[PDB]
């Protein structure tokens, strides 16, 4: 399922043989997932429900609901943006010193849904 | 005075988190607007001065030589042809008020 | 006493490699023409002189 | 011999700045594909591979999809290049030169009519409407009606002849209050500006343009037409200093546009659509509108007979985009006022184009002091005396003072012609006949397709052509031509006798 | 949100070539401004102001909720170019003016403007009286134009300006926006035919 | 390649027309599956695309008309057309 | 010093003519111009040759300078409150007699104006592209001619 899912590259690096370079698949999952989630919203074009807003000053403040209010809008963000993804749970750590959000994403893509991968992002500059 | 690209708006145009910062895939989309836009002959610049150059007196224009005067003057001088043709359809009023 | 005064249009009217084409304006009646070539590049560097 | 050059000449036949022209999509990305390529950006990148080339191929569809908005607008943008028609009136509209709709299907009538009341004077009251049958059928006639009021001595014996003209249709005649912000369509379809007439509250305005517009009124009375790009018509004036500015001739000065409103200048126009140039040619008319007191005992067709006449004229398709694209320039070119002989051409050919295919302006260099005109009534060969009068005086209007128009249908050789066209009965289940129908038709479209049009050379067997074009079931088709002209005086030929322009068999 | 309202229109190419094929098309080729007048005449347009430099669509959500209406405001502020005649951050139109003047030259000081904000164009001074302007083209040590302390203009402030301007548009109601729209779809009704 | 005819239908004035009828342009092809789903890279370049053209679309009728006068909202083209006709707008 | 047609006939004159152009940038500053009448002699025996069209080039480095006014028009209207602002040797201004060599109808000052009220321009473009300088028919000449002293 490696070979569904072609997308390109988002870097565009040189590919060895010169074609453009490739994001595999979930490769390209983790990629375009990467790519919603630091947008801000309302920053696509046409579409301003895109992108997954972040208050800084709410992402400065950290709560137990912050952190859900947080929790929600990226599981509710990825869910609209990317069917690929059939089974999705999200985490968020949000670190007091420098008031960082880092935040783990299990999904699973449609194709193996018993099967299980994370990922881990963090998000700055309060 | 150069008809400023569309360029400096792809930050704008596309959301930013998919331009990363420098990538061939922006740089490579980027060169799409050059293409689109630019120098004589690009759609954008193509219709942007168009209203423009319809006078006809600027350079670049096409108006003149399609018609008439230009067409039949019989003048010899091809260089300075062009420009006895323009100036007179610049105004090319009065000669028919007149006329 | 006077210059034959000149072809007007001159050029190349075509290129297939190590032959031209070369049109120039006919001008007056009974005048033939002095056609020159000469050389750029040295083919060391290019119109070295 | 033929010709010889010097670098002659200029840019082909007319402008095609050729940047914008559309190219094949995949030379579009032949062409793109060259461009990603040698930017600096990579060299390396192999775009025949075919991952890249889908990729770029996808951004000359847009590229090739967004170029003919920009091109095809500029063939728009460029009359004579624009290939909308409504586009091609608004540059001409704008040069001073519309396009007309289908105009009226109009003639003359005198009729002897006895007024029952035998007062000394009727009048006939604008807006009488009568009923012709087109050529040959009965079936419906056409409705057309009295254009305007006119009066008649009573003669002695009691009966005495109104004459009156007539165009086809029916007035239809609405007021509006004008008001500030607000457009003023008319929607109606079969309209024609040329019968269009308007009051404002009270008196008469003109749009300047070709109705009058040299007379005392100062302009202060006037208004303009434009097409809706819809098709229907609005109506326009000028507003603020709707005379030349100003003072002018009045001692008070200040400041006159006219039409506040508020409600003031109620505006009422009067105009008629019609089913024209489905009309042409309708001989039998009716009396279709009773008066009080007057009853036509006769009505008898053409006054001042040609002799060769058809009932009515005019309608009009309205549109054609060759003959008007070109046009309007010289419109464009000449003022209002009509002087070269080409303006009295295009200026003739504004109004009764739908009365002219084509229009010869010449000089006859014997007779100065007149403008010798040879027209084409498109309907037929000669127009009718009151119209040569009528479009004359019309025409008179724009014209130099000591010049007097002229107008002469010219000679005109006659192609007199036997077919001989073979068809397989079985090859047609279509009624033989109604395929001689069929061709008929197709031999003026060539005439039409050609001959009017340059009045050059005329090829026989290319007519035959067309003709044999016709129905692909016809097996063959032949045909015979005698040229003939008409003379006027079989006694004394014409001074300068005739030519043919044309070797002719001896004997 | 108009074009794709009428039905796309058939093409031909024909004057480019005397044979081109045909191509359907969207239609750009109804006016629309004045589709946009008759029907807006009803109303009124409300002058409005820019919180910053977003784009025309991006601003014309937050007005209006729906960004899908941009040319609404666009018509009402019926700028040549949507591309220039929006509001632009400093970033681009500095690089804007660094564009357009770079062949010519960067940081070319526009004019100068005296106190009482009015422009001179083509100024110098002689540099003995700073306050003694004597153009140039002159060499000055001749007709001053001015004497006095104007300010001078550069050309990256000079794009500020331009762009300044574009503040302010001119709107119609929130509340119209709705009532209006059904009005004008009327009328290319009318408009169809 | 050109794994697909090009079609000249090509219609839309909205963007998800556009932005649509471009993708079935990239449908139809292999080697690149995602190319449908926001965030893909791809789809997102498939983006701006229309964004621009649109806006050409757009744009192009302003000038169309602001070619003709009397139609032309834009002043300085209205006197562009005074000078047409010959008259220079007063200063 | 040199004219401008405009508002005037360059089919009028010659080609070499001294003569400019004033015209509009879309900008909306203003560009002028001239035409060429670019002028030579065949021999010397000839006199000067009129070539191109309604103008006269000034040859390349030609040095020009172009006088003007920068005006407001608004507030010109009224102003009677006048004073010398100037001083001139040997010449004292004592007394500047307002509303001189007058009609008693007066105001301090006029001429204004937009100029453009850009619709109501269009008008005047719709209008003078109508207009002739020449005259022709008849009823245009007596017009013209009543232009000048309909007084007598």
């Amino acid at each position: 399922i490696n070979k569904l899912y072609s997308d390109i590259d988002p870097e565009m690096k040189m590919d060895w043989n010169k074609d453009v370079s490739r994001s595999l698949g979930l490769r390209s999952i983790k990629n375009s997932l990467l790519g919603i989630i630091t947008t801000r919203k309302g920053s696509r074009p046409f579409d301003p429900e895109f992108g997954c807003d972040l208050s800084d000053q709410l992402f400065e403040n950290m709560t137990p609901l912050t952190a859900d209010t947080v929790e929600r809008n990226i599981e509710s963000a990825v869910r609209n943006y990317e069917p690929r993804i059939d089974k999705l749970a999200v985490n968020v750590i949000p670190v007091y010193d420098d008031y960082t959000l880092i935040v783990e994403i299990r999904f699973s893509v449609i194709d193996n849904p018993d099967d299980i991968e994370q990922i881990k992002l963090q998000l700055a500059s309060s | 005075l150069a008809d400023p690209d569309l360029r400096p708006l792809i930050g704008t145009m596309m959301p930013d988190s998919y331009l990363l910062q420098d990538s061939n895939f922006e740089a490579f989309c980027e060169a799409y607007i050059q293409y689109l836009s630019d120098g004589y002959g690009t759609q954008y610049n193509n219709l942007r001065n168009l209203i423009r150059n319809q006078y006809p007196r600027e350079e670049h224009a096409w108006e003149y030589l399609w018609s008439e005067i230009y067409k039949r003057n019989i003048y010899l001088n091809a260089d300075k042809r062009d420009a006895v043709a323009r100036f007179f359809e610049s105004r090319s009023y009065d000669f028919y008020s007149t006329k | 006493t006077v210059k034959a005064p000149s072809v007007t249009s001159l050029r190349i009217s075509k290129l297939s490699a190590n032959q031209v084409q070369v049109r120039w304006d006919d001008v007056g009646a009974n005048f033939y023409y002095f056609v020159e070539i000469a050389e750029t590049k040295t083919n060391s560097g290019e119109n070295l002189p | 011999a033929n010709t010889p050059v010097n670098y002659q000449l200029t840019r082909t036949a007319n402008a095609i700045p050729e940047i914008f022209v559309g190219g094949t999509f995949a030379e579009i990305k032949q062409n793109l594909i060259e461009w990603l390529n040698g930017q600096n950006e990579f060299l390396d990148y192999d775009f025949e591979g075919s991952r890249l080339n889908v990729l770029c191929d996808l951004l000359a569809y847009n590229t090739l999809y967004i170029q003919q908005f920009g091109n095809a607008a500029v063939y728009e943008s460029f009359m004579r290049t624009a290939n909308l028609r409504s586009s091609v009136v608004q540059a001409a509209q704008d040069n001073g030169y519309l396009p007309t709709s289908k105009s009226a299907a109009q003639t003359e009538i005198m009729l002897t009519c006895t007024d029952a009341l035998n007062r000394n004077y009727i009048t006939i009251p604008r807006g009488t409407r009568f009923l012709a049958y087109a050529k040959d059928t009965s079936v419906n006639p056409y409705n057309f009606v009295s254009r305007e009021d006119v009066i008649a001595i009573r003669d002695k014996n009691n009966q005495y002849f109104p004459r009156l003209k007539l165009a086809q249709g029916r007035i239809v005649r609405t007021e509006i209050i004008y008001d500030k912000l607000t457009p003023i369509i008319i929607y109606d379809k079969n309209i024609d500006r040329n019968q269009v007439k308007l009051y404002v509250d009270g008196a008469e305005w003109i749009n300047w343009t070709r109705k009058s517009m040299v007379h005392a009124g100062s302009t202060s009375t006037i208004y303009y037409m434009r097409e809706t790009i819809d098709g229907n018509t609005e109506f326009y004036f000028g507003e603020g200093e709707i005379s030349v500015n100003a003072s002018e001739g009045a001692l008070t000065a200040n400041y006159i546009g006219g039409l506040k409103p508020t409600q003031n200048s109620t505006i009422v126009i009067e105009y008629i659509s019609t089913n024209g140039a489905d009309a042409n040619g309708a001989v039998g008319f009716s009396y279709a509108d009773t008066l009080t007191n007057i009853t036509v005992i006769n009505i008898n067709e053409n006054p001042n007979d040609d002799p060769d006449f058809v009932g009515a004229d005019g309608g009009g398709d309205p549109e054609d985009i060759e003959r008007i694209r070109e046009l309007g320039t010289i419109k464009r070119e000449t003022q209002q006022r009509c002087v070269t002989a080409t303006d009295y051409d295009t200026f003739v050919s504004e109004r009764f184009g739908s009365i002219i295919q084509a229009v010869q302006t010449f000089t006859d260099s014997t007779k100065p002091g007149y403008a010798f005109i040879a027209a084409k009534p498109k309907s037929g060969l000669y127009l009718t005396t009151v119209q040569r009068e009528d479009i004359k005086n019309y025409l008179k209007d724009y014209n130099l003072a000591p010049i007097t128009p002229s107008i002469i249908s010219p000679n005109y050789l006659f192609i007199k012609t036997n077919l001989k066209v073979t068809y397989a009965l079985n090859k047609l289940q279509e009624s033989e006949q109604w395929l001689e129908g069929q061709i008929i038709d197709k031999i003026d479209r060539y005439y039409t397709e050609d001959v009017e049009i340059f009045n050059s050379s005329f090829a026989k067997s290319k007519m035959l052509t067309y003709v044999d074009d016709a129905d692909h079931s016809v097996i063959g088709s032949s045909a015979t031509i005698q040229m003939v002209r008409e003379v006027q005086n079989f006694y004394k030929t014409p001074e300068a006798g005739i030519k043919y322009n044309n070797q002719i068999k001896d004997r | 949100m108009l074009f794709t309202f009428f039905d796309p229109i058939e093409y031909a190419a024909k004057t480019v070539n005397k044979n081109a094929p045909t191509i359907p098309m969207t239609d750009i080729f109804r006016n629309y401004k004045d589709y946009f007048k008759r029907a807006l005449a009803g109303y009124r347009l409300r002058t409005y102001y820019i919180k910053g430099s977003p784009r025309p669509e991006e601003l014309a959500n937050a007005i209006y909720g729906n960004p899908q209406l941009y040319w609404v405001l666009l018509m009402c502020n019926d700028n040549y170019d949507p591309y220039y005649g929006w509001i632009t951050s400093q970033e681009a139109a500095y690089q804007a003016s660094i564009q357009k003047y770079k062949n010519v030259g960067g940081d070319q000081i526009v004019y100068h403007v005296n106190e009482n904000g009015e422009k001179f164009y083509n100024l110098i001074s002689y540099d003995d009286n700073p306050y003694v302007w004597y153009d140039k083209g002159d060499k000055a040590r001749k007709y001053p134009q001015y004497e006095g302390a104007l300010a001078a203009v550069d050309t990256y402030e000079a794009a500020v300006l331009e762009n300044e301007k574009l503040r302010q548009i001119k709107i119609i109601a929130k509340s119209d926006i709705n009532s209006f729209m059904n009005d004008l779809i009327r009328i290319m009704e009318k408009s169809y035919g």
